């Protein structure tokens, strides 16, 4: 297998900005690269084939390049449409290899995270199994740090994260973070609390409840 | 070129399957036909490739003897046969054509794949078809309250969520499906509304699950 | 007998200019496009490369030629020159019988294989051509001297080596290739008939020229080879008409053959058209 990295991770540029995308190889592969371009949930398309070749129908925005064993593609005007992940392929040797792929997204201005906290009903409690829920709205860039500590106690190994995707309007995120436990365990417990840290927060906002 | 797959679906781990992927508009026989993997939110990966003509395939390390990938230009079809399937291959498959020209025999290029058909969900999962459990978060004790429904211990996706039967749609977030640890998927979706609003309007989650026709109308309230 | 071999000379000489130029283009264009992202042929380059030397060697001949046959220079050229024409003549007609089962297998076996593999496979082809058009030149200069520049075979058997070096100019020198190319340029039509794809973007009046230009250029000249070898087996009477004929048609024929160097890079590169959009942008 040659492992073929691709960098940046992720992008941010806002309408009509450059960029450029990145990909190493490990061995010499001579021009046999190509990029694709998969939307969210849909069948990836095919960008450039060869070393530079564009394939007949995409704008003529989109470009590549060789140096060596690294691929460049470079964008001049990025349109609206074309936020999207793009993945690097080699077909020199078999087994084909892609890349890890560098989502370009929308770019914005600093907003701050509207925190909030959702105990669990009192109905569930009959199931035996009590989840609380850390609520982050409205924020931005992805970049967030949710953490639980129960009465100062951290507790980690036992939580779910999930993230939108960027809005429609307000191109902003939101994230939600659930913590689980057992009836008996959450009823021994005293307090619980949740702790935020994110770029627009100058220090960190911690919001608790009691279980009474 | 209009390739489409078909197959697919929920399997118990252990069992067998086979996808077709049955090409037309060309024949299958001059261009080799790939499959490739997504696995759920990860980037994409090589499976397999046959060349229908004389049936020289080549698989890819994590398949090695366990996909078998066939030709039948009769139809212009190709079928890929897994058994032994564990929990790792849950994805969505793709078939792909790598073109072939001959009118450019003498100075051609390194092709790529340039037609892909749509994707055929592969749910290798031991769990079974199960209603989905509404809870309310309700709103917190005290300008802009936040209530949600959570929607915990069903199976298979999606599900379809509504607020006060569709009128509010703004504000309204309805987060991707994880995968819990027991199997069993969970669910939040949350919705903030003025302050002042609240002990009033009586605001009400349409839960409904297609797989066990579950209809849930939770009462959201603090 | 003098106006016929000054029209040969001519036409010699145009053929050379014409060679000489079509494949130093394609070789420049073969080397330079590796660098745009292409998959060049190494069958093409070397093909090119055997016509580039049989036109750089053909104006020894003419000078041979037109000095009445005399050889003013002495046997080292005569080696030198026989070795080398011969060599390359045999690696352009082993090229191109391995290119159309290249072409052939291009469609059906490797169409899933990767660019590795075929590439090693295409180089390994390549130095076994070259070597076997070696060997097979090697003897007829090895027995080549002057005193008038010809070939002295073994007295004891000297009749049956002339029959012998024929047979294999016409055995493994125009008889398998033509076959081997025919057959397999039909079935690539038939492959392609099969397909509906193919034949809207590829053209079958190419083919169809691709064999029988190889006809036109070799035919005469081996038949007329063999004629001249009956004759002198006197199996044909012995006259002044016939052994006229026989020297005209042969030296005619000659002459034509030769055009097989300058016609492979109009009918092999040339009208292609990816080759016709890079030479336009170099
Ligand atoms: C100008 C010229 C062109 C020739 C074209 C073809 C053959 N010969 C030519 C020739 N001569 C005559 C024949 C011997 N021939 C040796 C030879 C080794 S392998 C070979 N091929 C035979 C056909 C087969 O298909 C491939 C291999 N031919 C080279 C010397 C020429 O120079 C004329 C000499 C002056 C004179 O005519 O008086
Ligand atoms: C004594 C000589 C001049 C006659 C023997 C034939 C000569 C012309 C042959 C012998 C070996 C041949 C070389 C063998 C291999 C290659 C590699 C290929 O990728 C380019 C052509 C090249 C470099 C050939 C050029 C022609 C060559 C040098
Ligand atoms: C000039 C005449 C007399 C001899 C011509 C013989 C040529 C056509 C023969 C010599 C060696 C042969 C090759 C030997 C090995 C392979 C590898 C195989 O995986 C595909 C066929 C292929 C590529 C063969 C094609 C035909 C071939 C190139």
């Amino acid at each position: 297998d040659i492992q073929m990295t691709q960098s940046p991770s992720s992008l941010s540029a806002s309408v009509g900005d450059r960029v450029t995308i990145t990909c190493r190889a490990s061995q010499s592969v001579s021009s046999a690269v190509a990029w694709y371009q998969q939307k969210p949930g849909k069948a990836p398309k095919l960008l450039i084939y060869s070393a530079s070749s564009l394939y007949s129908g995409v704008p003529s925005r989109f470009s590549g390049s060789r140096s060596g064993t690294d691929f460049t593609l470079t964008i001049s005007s990025l349109q609206p449409e074309d936020f999207a992940t793009y993945y690097c392929q080699q077909s020199y040797y078999y087994p084909i290899t892609f890349g890890q792929g560098t989502k370009v997204e929308i770019k914005r201005t600093v907003a701050a995270p509207s925190v909030f906290i959702f105990p669990p009903s009192d109905s569930q409690l009959k199931s035996g199994t009590a989840s609380v829920v850390c609520l982050l709205n409205n924020f931005y860039p992805r970049e967030a740090k949710v953490q639980w500590k129960v009465d100062n106690a951290l507790q980690s190994g036992n939580s779910q994260e999930s993230v939108t995707e960027q809005d429609s309007k307000d191109s902003t995120y939101s994230l939600s973070s659930t913590l689980t436990l057992s009836k008996a365990d959450y009823e021994k417990h005293k307090v619980y609390a949740c702790e935020v840290t994110h770029q627009g927060l100058s220090s960190p906002v911690t919001k608790s409840f009691n279980r009474g | 070129v209009q390739l489409v797959e078909s197959g697919g679906g929920l399997v118990q781990p252990g069992g067998s399957l086979r996808l077709s992927c049955a090409a037309s508009g060309f024949n299958i026989s001059s261009s080799s036909i790939h499959w490739v993997r997504q696995a759920p939110g990860k980037g994409l990966e090589w499976v397999a490739s046959i060349s229908p003509s004389y049936g020289y395939t080549s698989y890819a390390d994590s398949v090695k003897g366990r996909f078998t990938i066939s030709a039948d230009t009769s139809k212009n079809t190709a079928y890929l046969q897994m058994n032994s399937l564990r929990a790792e291959d849950t994805a969505v498959y793709y078939c792909a054509r790598v073109s072939y020209w001959d009118w450019t025999w003498g100075w051609s290029k390194y092709e790529g794949m340039d037609y892909w058909g749509q994707g055929t969900l592969v749910t290798v999962s031991s769990a079974s078809t199960k209603g989905p459990s509404v809870f309310p978060l309700a709103p917190s004790s005290k300008g802009t309250a936040a209530l949600g429904c959570l929607v915990k211990d069903y199976f298979p996706e999606p599900v379809t969520v509504s607020w006060n039967s569709g009128a509010l749609t703004s504000g309204v977030h309805t987060f991707p499906a994880v995968l819990q640890s027991s199997g069993l998927y969970s669910l939040s979706s949350v919705v903030t509304v003025p302050s002042s609003s609240l002990g009033t309007q009586t605001y009400i989650c349409n839960v409904n699950h297609k797989p066990s026709n579950t209809k849930v109308d939770k009462k959201v309230e603090p | 007998k003098s106006v016929l071999l000054y029209t040969l000379s001519f036409i010699y000489i145009f053929i050379f200019v014409i060679g000489m130029i079509a494949n130093s283009v394609v070789v420049w264009v073969n080397i330079q496009a590796k660098t745009t992202g292409y998959d060049t042929h190494c069958y093409i380059l070397n093909l090119a490369i055997a016509d580039l030397w049989v036109v750089l060697t053909i104006p020894v001949w003419v000078v041979s030629l037109v000095q009445h046959n005399q050889w003013p220079m002495g046997e080292l050229t005569c080696k030198v020159t026989h070795l080398i024409f011969s060599i390359n003549l045999f690696g352009s007609i082993f090229f191109l019988t391995c290119m159309s089962v290249d072409r052939y297998l291009s469609i059906t076996y490797f169409t899933n294989t990767p660019s590795s593999r075929k590439k090693m496979v295409r180089r390994v082809v390549c130095i076994l051509v070259w070597l076997l058009a070696f060997c097979v030149s090697l003897p007829d200069t090895y027995y080549l001297k002057t005193v008038y520049c010809r070939s002295f075979y073994p007295e004891h058997s000297i009749k049956e080596w002339l029959i012998g070096m024929e047979l294999v100019s016409v055995v493994l020198g125009f008889a398998v290739p033509f076959s081997i190319i025919a057959v397999f340029y039909f079935l690539l039509a038939r492959a392609i008939s099969a397909s509906s794809d193919q034949e809207k973007h590829s053209s079958r009046k190419i083919i169809f020229s691709y064999v029988v230009v190889f006809l036109v250029c070799w035919l005469p000249y081996h038949v007329a080879v063999l004629l001249d070898i009956f004759s002198i087996l006197h199996y044909i009477p012995f006259t002044c008409r016939l052994e006229h004929a026989l020297f005209t048609a042969l030296h005619v024929t000659q002459c034509l053959s030769l055009v097989h160097c300058c016609v492979n890079p109009v009918l092999y590169s040339f009208i292609n058209r990816n080759y016709r959009y890079e030479l336009m942008k170099a």
